[PDB]
RNA sequence: AUUUUUGGCCUUCGGCGGACUUCCUGGGCCCAUGGUCGUCUGCC
């Protein structure tokens, strides 16, 4: 129960990533309101992209509405974030930046 | 005379800046500032090359600003006494 | 200000500036206006030849970046 | 001193970007920043006009080649913007 | 006095390069120093965020629109 | 630690062969003896030559004595000193 | 409601995930489009969870790129929507009803036009 | 020096030839000038050289005037004056 | 020192060289300012090693001043 | 009077070196067999 939802199983074996980014923000402003899409190329980001929407209800509508879909051929898997989002924490204003310098 | 004092005097007075990037701004000035940096309001400004636009304010760099005319019925004389 | 160039005082290093030229060359000392004296100093253009010149100045307006290739 | 000088100084020492008049853009970790745009970084990747990116384990920059800066949201909206 | 009722606003400032630079300018200093948030750079158009200029680059500035709505203003009170 | 205005002192006192490369001209360089410097790096050399180089290989194309010639702090770029064969 | 110019100034502007200037008119229902010169320059349109039935009326706008009418009641696309948006890259019309083999040559004749959501539509 | 000679043209309304770097010529009798090289002038004939291209051809240049009332020149622009 | 340079060649035939177009003008230059601007009287323009014409009464900024040298 | 404000600018690009990235190649972000892409210098 969370604004945020993981979406895991996507499609990242030849798409671009920008091209996944802007799908997958079209496909979250189709379905409702769409706060920020994060999706990077990395080891742990290859498949893997965070949604992070308007409201927790919105969210949750939206992974209802879209639980399954077949993204380019590629079903998603979309589950609760484990943690807040960083651009729901910066809307909120009290978001603090992690003090280990990684 | 001094050229921002000469500036002021004429200001609030129509005007077209020629900007040595090709650009030419027409319009009226609303605040001259003392290092050359004119507000002007009811501004056209065409760029070399490009289409023309309108703003309602806008802000001109004098180092930027090329060269600068202002109307032939302004009592120069009379600003720079 | 002075610039801050006391770590990279009596060290190798690059100075890439315009026209495409990179002079490497071990640095002497520098001014308050970012001006650097390098000894032994090797002019390079984007050919890759690298021609000595030796005890050669670098003025602040015509130094653009500068890197040590060495430990700094 | 200026508003944009303490903005570069509480900006410098973090992951940012710089665009120089010379048309090579970097991105990297810079460390020493000056009220007089003198910048020291170390471990930036510096990318030029027509391709061309390499690394740059040490880079001085001076504000009259430096075209703009890229700093972070937290420097954006840090509190020094608050109203007196 | 134009400035600084002018400061925190929608502006759009291009350069002598000829790159346009919008968004919500926030601080001003008088050596034509302009600092900014999520600034919109267009030459092909980019996002850059928190921005820069200085005058040394800096040819030209506009104020394309007033003051954007705070968040608080967005989600006011019922 | 020597600082440019030492180095040019150091350069004017010892009178050394100069070539200095002008600034956004790689091939136009002006080689002599300095003999007056400013506190705007305005350096005057005497018995200056201008020496316009080849755009290809970098080799010297034209050269061209003038005498005492002034060159303008913010024209000279890059200057070099090379030592005489005695 | 009616698309007004206190709505349009009432809209949400604000940064699109895609890093664009993105204005919504979400909650309004509005029946048409229109106030677009007082809405001004925006990169993304979202008219979503409104009462558009046509979609066109717009005015010059060359810097709009993703257009989002989905969840809405549009049924045809007027001839001068490409020519108002040329340089649009993102058209999204989902659960709309849009369904006209004119509407898909529109769609394919407008030039800028990569993204293109139709889903849950006949 | 140049303060005085352009006080002087100044004084006798004289017609002077001031060269701009971007090509430029402006042919206008002195009335005001600055510190900073910037004057006014009133009944200025500006004059230009102008190549046009014609199928990837160079043409052969034409001169281009027009008449200005009243101009302000600023010193940077100003490249060369000339007292007739 | 260049302000000892200058006076010394003040009312004196002194060439000034600019940075772009190879331009030279050669002349009598009589009045000197601390900002090395120069004005020479009875001065002759030349481009490329080639004289384009006398112009007279020439003021020179050092904005467009590259080099000065005496004839 | 060198790092903002008194500009070191004026100001074409082909035979074309070297890019850059876009989508649409094939194979497992990786490698070949990619094709395009219109803004950069560049080479004679």
């Amino acid at each position: 129960p969370n604004q945020t939802l993981y979406v895991t199983n996507l499609p990242s074996a030849k798409i671009q990533k920008e091209d996944l980014r802007t799908a997958l923000y079209m496909l979250f402003s189709t379905y409702g309101s769409v706060l920020d899409v994060v999706a990077l190329k990395t080891m742990k980001m290859r498949g893997q992209a965070h949604i992070v929407y308007k409201d927790i209800q919105t969210a949750t509508m939206a992974m209802r509405a879209l639980d399954g879909f077949e993204f380019l051929g590629r079903p998603m898997k979309i589950s609760y974030a484990k943690g807040k989002s960083h651009i729901i924490a910066k809307l909120d204003g009290t978001f603090k930046p992690p003090t280990a310098a990684k | 005379m001094k050229l921002v004092r000469f500036l002021m005097k004429c200001a609030n007075e129509t005007v077209t800046i020629e900007l040595k990037n090709g650009a030419i701004v027409h319009g009226t000035i609303a605040s001259v500032t003392p290092k050359m940096d004119t507000a002007l309001r009811n501004v056209r400004y065409t760029p070399k090359g490009e289409e023309p636009y309108s703003v309602e304010s806008l802000t001109v760099r004098g180092n930027t600003i090329r060269y600068y005319i202002l109307p032939d019925s302004l009592p120069l004389d009379t600003l720079l006494i | 200000a002075q610039p801050e160039l006391k770590k990279y005082l009596d060290k190798r290093l690059f100075v890439e500036l315009n026209g495409s030229r990179r002079v490497i060359g071990v640095l002497r000392g520098y001014d308050v206006f970012l001006n650097i004296v390098l000894d032994d100093a090797v002019e390079e253009r984007p050919n890759g030849e690298k021609v000595k010149l030796g005890m050669v100045t670098i003025r602040g307006n015509s130094v653009v970046i500068l890197e040590p290739l060495e430990r700094i | 001193i200026g508003i944009p000088i303490k903005l570069l100084n509480e900006a410098q020492g973090h992951i940012v970007t710089l665009e120089l008049t010379t048309g090579q853009t970097y991105r990297g970790k810079l460390i020493e920043a000056e009220d007089n745009m003198n910048v020291q970084l170390k471990d930036i990747t510096v990318t030029a006009r027509d391709g061309r990116v390499s690394h740059l384990e040490q880079i001085y920059i001076r504000g009259s080649h430096v075209r703009f800066f890229i700093v972070p949201d937290m420097l954006r909206n840090a509190p020094m913007f608050r109203s007196r | 006095g134009k400035m600084a009722g002018y400061i925190n606003w929608r502006m759009r400032v291009t350069l002598n390069d000829g790159r346009q630079m919008t968004g919500q300018m926030l601080a001003f200093d008088k050596h034509m120093n302009l600092v900014l948030a999520d600034t919109e750079e267009f030459r092909e158009k980019r996002t850059l965020g928190l921005t820069i200029v200085r005058g040394a680059n800096i040819i030209a500035l506009s104020v394309e629109s007033p003051p954007p709505a705070d968040p608080s203003a967005r989600l006011g009170k019922t | 630690l020597l600082p440019p205005i030492n180095f040019l002192f150091r350069l004017l006192q010892q009178r050394t062969p100069v070539q200095i490369w002008l600034y956004e001209q790689l091939a136009i360089r002006i080689t002599g003896v300095i003999r007056g410097f400013d506190e705007f790096m305005n350096l005057v050399i005497d018995d200056a030559v201008e020496i316009k180089l080849s755009p290809k290989t970098n080799e010297p194309e034209s050269k061209r004595p003038l005498g005492q010639i002034l060159l303008k702090g913010d024209n000279i770029s890059l200057i070099q000193a090379l030592s005489g064969s005695a | 409601m009616r698309l007004t110019a206190e709505l349009i100034q009432n809209s949400l502007s604000y940064l699109n995930p895609l890093k664009e200037r993105e204005l919504d008119l979400r909650g309004h229902r509005i029946p048409a489009i229109e106030n677009l010169g007082v809405a001004g320059p925006h990169d993304a349109i979202d008219l979503t969870d409104n009462d558009i039935q046509v979609l066109g009326n717009f005015p010059l706008s060359p810097r709009l790129r993703t257009l989002l009418v989905a969840r809405n009641r549009v049924a045809m696309i007027h001839p001068t929507l490409p020519n108002a948006i040329p340089n649009l890259r993102n058209l999204v019309l989902a659960s709309n009803n849009l369904t006209e083999l004119s509407d898909l040559d529109v769609l394919g004749k407008f030039p800028r036009l990569t993204h293109l959501v139709l889903m849950d539509n006949p | 020096g140049p303060l005085s000679l352009l006080q002087t043209a100044v004084r006798s309304h004289t017609q002077v030839l001031i060269s701009v770097r971007s090509g430029r010529k402006l042919l206008a009798r002195v009335k005001a000038f600055d510190r900073h090289c910037n004057m006014i002038l009133e009944n200025v004939k500006e004059m230009w050289t102008e190549t046009p291209v014609t199928n990837g051809k160079k043409g052969r240049p034409v001169n281009k005037d027009r008449f200005i009332s009243k101009m302000f020149l600023r010193g940077d622009s100003v490249v060369i004056v000339l007292l007739s | 020192n260049p302000r000892p340079f200058l006076q010394d060649l003040v009312n004196q035939d002194v060439i000034v060289r600019l940075k772009w177009g190879q331009t030279e003008y050669k002349g009598r230059l009589v009045s000197i300012d601390s900002y090395m601007n120069i004005q020479l009287a009875n001065t002759e323009e030349f481009i490329n090693y080639k004289s384009t014409g006398h112009l007279g009464q020439v003021l020179i900024r050092c904005n467009n001043v590259l080099w000065v040298t005496a004839a």
